[PDB]
């Protein structure tokens, strides 16, 4: 079990860790989150009580170092930093626990939610979508735009998701125009799975990271990427059986976890009705279809 | 963006553009089988691709052989149309390729867009106008060359005959669409009107009779009257 200490909490902020979150008051003696489950990526995120605009946060993995949060009064936000002095860090952490000023990562032992949401998400891949190679953790926020969004401005702040575009030369082989546009199997399996992602787990990893960014920050380009990666699978007649079965599980826990009140901006009516009811893979998302129907029959 | 009454004069500027109409690409007769089931029999069709400024018509004849052994033919028709339009663009010298293609039905946007990916600077637009180009097979010479074809074939015409020697594109297009509108609403009358007078003939290299200017005024008014009459009948007004 790992710890992320906090130097202080000077501004009233709502703090999230993964799917959990806590209200902390201005200059409340909050000094970190302990018992964080090792072996998964994690995300710590923030929303100032004064600017319900701009949720922001940091993706990290404690195995990659000792990380802590510190408020910056110049830039006006809680910053993740790394402590390279291992001894100095255990000292701060042990003292704060002794003083019991830390919240416990509140995992129910029955609960595999976070695992199911992050099964294929690896820190190494996140740091290729959020390129900032002097930090071992990755910053994301509400406002950041994706590479594809920029194309249609500052590339240092870009989410370098894989560009998927159904009406591109990449998507469409010459002479198979109609075939490849109605049956994207080529694009999925040759171009994307074998070509760019190399295997299905990396594909699912990006899909999942995109969803969590949409969910935790309302990042609209991530929502677009998530729907695109779903649609690509669902619009392919030939998908490995192991990917279909895993996709239904992936989407299930994503739909289960979404706040009930946000279904309107986070769920694209067309893509879902197409995936669940029109696509080749209509019959392959039984769990995701059952929970979509019993929870958001309006969208359908 | 879409084409409508506002931006209607853009059709007559000097940007090369073509209208594509696919309504007559996949044509069938519907009949009863011996067991009494319904079956279709395909007949030859055409793609109506027209430059509205110059009157040049690229009539791509769609021979029934194209369908043989194919499923979901009405969907395939859209892709074949897009395929043939793209090939037409590729066959034209660079300075003749259009800057825009306006499809008369929105179902053609994705097929054509996909077939034109090699031409990213050609814009594929829909339109809100309700153009009567389906009545193209009411023009006797067009229907004749489609129905007689024995193989895929492209036939070129000027759909304005020689009108542009005396009138503008705007007026030529308006005349064409009025003739076609009338042919669409009541073909028998429309054709009666055009041919009543046997002393006004159709040149071998033309589609429409060689009316004088005054006679075109009478004709156009007769076509107008036809169209309004049919409206009252359709709706009881």
């Amino acid at each position: 079990m790992n710890t992320v200490p906090f130097t202080s909490a000077p501004i009233e902020v709502t703090i999230g860790i993964d799917q959990y979150s806590f209200n902390v008051k201005e200059n409340q003696p909050f000094h970190g989150i302990k018992d964080i489950p090792i072996g998964h990526v994690h995300v710590i995120h923030f929303q100032h009580a004064d600017n319900s605009s701009m949720r922001y946060g940091y993706w990290f993995d404690c195995r990659m170092g000792n990380f802590y949060i510190q408020y910056d009064p110049k830039d006006g936000l809680y910053k993740m930093m790394e402590e390279r002095d291992g001894a100095k860090f255990e000292n701060i952490v042990h003292n704060f626990k002794e003083r019991q000023m830390m919240v416990s990562y509140p995992k129910i032992d029955e609960d595999d939610t976070w695992y199911n949401l992050t099964e294929f998400v690896q820190m190494d891949k996140i740091r290729k979508i959020v390129r900032k190679d002097e930090n071992q953790f990755s910053y994301v926020d509400s406002s950041m735009t994706t590479v594809q969004e920029n194309e249609l401005s500052d590339p240092a702040h870009s989410l370098n998701y894989t560009v998927i575009n159904f009406k591109s030369r990449e998507a469409i082989r010459p002479g198979h125009e109609m075939e490849d546009f109605l049956d994207k199997s080529y694009y999925l399996n040759t171009v994307m799975l074998q070509g760019i992602f190399k295997n299905s787990s990396n594909y699912f990893g990006e899909l999942q990271f995109a969803f969590l960014n949409a969910m935790f920050f309302g990042n609209y380009g991530s929502s677009l990427q998530w729907h695109a990666m779903i649609e690509l699978i669902c619009s392919s007649a030939t998908v490995p059986k192991h990917m279909l079965d895993k996709l239904d599980e992936i989407l299930y826990y994503q739909i289960k976890t979404l706040p009930e009140q946000y279904s309107d901006i986070l769920l694209n009516e067309r893509v879902w009705n197409i995936c669940l009811y029109s696509s080749f893979q209509k019959n392959s998302l039984h769990n995701t279809e059952k929970i979509m129907e019993n929870k958001y029959p309006e969208l359908l | 963006g879409a084409m409508n009454s506002s931006n209607y004069a853009e059709l007559f500027n000097n940007d090369i553009k073509l209208f594509v109409d696919d309504t007559n690409v996949y044509r069938v007769t519907v009949h009863k089988t011996f067991e009494g089931n319904v079956a279709t029999k395909a007949i030859n069709g055409c793609i109506f691709t027209l430059n509205p400024k110059t009157g040049h018509l690229f009539l791509k004849i769609i021979h029934t052989s194209v369908w043989a052994g194919q499923k979901r033919l009405s969907q395939l028709a859209k892709w074949k149309t897009a395929e043939e339009v793209s090939a037409l663009v590729r066959s034209l010298p660079k300075e003749e390729q259009p800057k825009q293609i306006i499809v008369t039905r929105k179902a053609m946007l994705d097929p054509l867009e996909v077939h034109m990916l090699d031409f990213p600077n050609i814009a594929i637009r829909p339109t809100e106008l309700r153009l009567p180009f389906s009545a193209a097979m009411s023009i006797d010479k067009l229907s004749d060359v489609v129905m007689k074809a024995t193989e895929p074939q492209m036939v070129l015409f000027n759909i304005y005959d020689d009108w542009l020697d005396r009138i503008s594109s705007y007026t030529a297009f308006s005349r064409l669409t009025l003739l076609l509108r009338a042919l669409k609403t009541n073909e028998e009358s429309a054709k009666m009107i055009l041919l009543s007078d046997p002393t006004i003939t159709i040149k071998s290299y033309h589609l429409w009779p060689s009316f004088t200017d005054e006679q075109w005024i009478t004709i156009e008014s007769q076509m107008r009257d036809l169209i309004l009459t049919e409206y009252g009948r359709k709706y009881n007004v």
